[PDB]
């Protein structure tokens, strides 16, 4: 599960 | 107690290349996205690059896309920024930062990058000779930034004022560092000046 | 790119008082999922930025509950309910709804205090520097408030112009004062052509401008 501040916007990889 | 320590900044000629590194500590580096942000001499911030936790994705603004490349070594807990085709407008303080949830929570103290055709030049340090007395050191005609100044090897911090550098008409920088002390002080006062880009370190008794 | 406009850019405030900072985006920060990715940072003097708030109103762990965030769409506010000395610094808003991530220009929080007149010192050039052909004369204005001051150089009672540069420190967290250096640069020949060197200081804390001077030979 790839994490970064832009991926976080999809509210899944949190 | 997250910690990020940048290194690698230097004076680079236009068209040149430079690699910055950022050492991460006291967190599970592999579980977080990581970013680079720069702060230009006018104090504005500009996001430079982001890389996802596992390195699957990278992101850049148009100003550096193609020229800058972010990477990470999850085994060594290190972040990298490879810079190429460097331009004068890339001159800035470069910060490494941890992506935490939706923003960049912790940032390193930064590493300085100057892109110029001008050659390196170490400072000439001159005394500012002195019930309150003032004394100091004039650190002039150096290039590029930065210069760090301490007093009595870091023992004297009270009443010390180190001024921002100003760019002189010649293209060389200059700054002074002053300290107020009781006029009664036998006491030896030494300013410690370090200029990493020119490999200049001098100690001047006042 | 999204332009982030902050108001004010300079924010003087007294200790224990309330302050508010505006941030306006050039386009809506609502993301396709209906969330708003607007964040705030604080850069303290001599330090790198640290995050304060994320997604408009959420405090990061360790950030005082004196900070609150609000707003919607293009209009956002950061509020400080009782200002403390450690709040001194530059506040930045930032958006990540639209790539590239962008920042506002920063708002500098400044602490108010009573007027304090500068302590004025003047330094002749060193003999080592004179050997090199150049003469730097330095005027120091120490621990004063407010920041506004006028420093005028005079050589043999004659006003100088264009041959000096000034530098000011950031506000000291310890006493909320500023210090300023003014440097007069002359050729060695021009320096040794004159005797009296003076800097005249005008400041709200001085009822009349005061001059500090030295004689080159004496």
């Amino acid at each position: 599960c790839e994490k970064d501040q832009f991926q976080s916007r999809n509210e899944r990889c949190i | 107690e997250v910690q990020l320590v940048e290194s690698g900044g230097d004076l680079v000629k236009p068209g040149g290349s430079l690699k910055l590194s950022c050492a991460a500590s006291r967190f599970t580096f592999s579980n977080y996205g990581m970013s680079w942000v720069r702060q230009t001499p006018d104090k504005r911030l500009e996001w430079v690059a982001t890389i996802s936790s596992g390195g699957r994705y990278t992101y850049y603004p148009d100003s550096v896309k193609g020229r800058f490349t972010i990477s990470r070594d999850n085994a060594k807990n290190t972040l990298y920024l490879q810079m190429s085709s460097l331009r004068s407008e890339d001159t800035a303080m470069y910060y490494c930062a941890r992506d935490y949830l939706y923003a960049m929570d912790y940032w390193g103290q930064g590493t300085s990058v100057t892109v110029s055709s001008a050659s390196t030049k170490g400072p000439s340090v001159f005394p500012l000779a002195p019930g309150t007395a003032a004394l100091g050191c004039l650190v002039k005609d150096y290039f590029p930034e930065p210069v760090t100044v301490s007093w009595n090897s870091g023992a004297l911090t009270s009443g010390v004022h180190t001024f921002p550098a100003v760019l002189q008409s010649s293209g060389l920088y200059s700054l002074s560092s002053v300290v107020t002390v009781p006029s009664s002080s036998t006491q030896t006062y030494i300013c410690n000046v370090n200029h990493k880009p020119s490999n200049t370190k001098v100690d001047k008794k006042v | 790119d999204v332009v982030m406009t902050q108001t004010p850019l300079s924010l003087p405030v007294s200790l224990g008082d309330q302050a508010s900072i505006s941030c306006r985006s050039s386009q809506s920060l609502v993301y396709s999922n209906g969330n708003t990715y607007l964040h705030w940072y604080l850069q303290k003097p001599g330090q790198s930025p640290k995050v304060l708030m994320y997604k408009v109103s959420n405090r990061f762990s360790g950030v005082s509950d004196r900070f609150s965030g609000s707003g919607s769409g293009t209009d956002f506010t950061l509020k400080i309910s009782r200002v403390e000395a450690e709040d001194l610094g530059v506040y930045f808003c930032s958006q990540s709804t639209h790539v590239p991530l962008t920042f506002g220009a920063g708002t500098k929080l400044e602490l108010k205090r009573t007027v304090a007149a500068p302590s004025v010192f003047i330094f002749p050039p060193s003999d080592e520097q004179l050997k090199s052909g150049t003469a730097s004369v330095v005027c120091l204005l120490n621990n004063f408030y407010p920041r506004e001051a006028k420093v005028q150089w005079k050589v043999d009672n004659a006003l100088q112009s264009g041959n000096s540069q000034e530098s000011v420190t950031e506000q000291d967290s310890k006493d909320s004062t500023y210090s300023l250096s003014s440097t007069l640069t002359l050729s060695k020949a021009d320096y040794e052509k004159h005797k009296v060197y003076a800097c005249e200081v005008t400041h709200q804390g001085l009822s009349s401008p005061v001059t500090k001077s030295f004689n080159r030979g004496e």
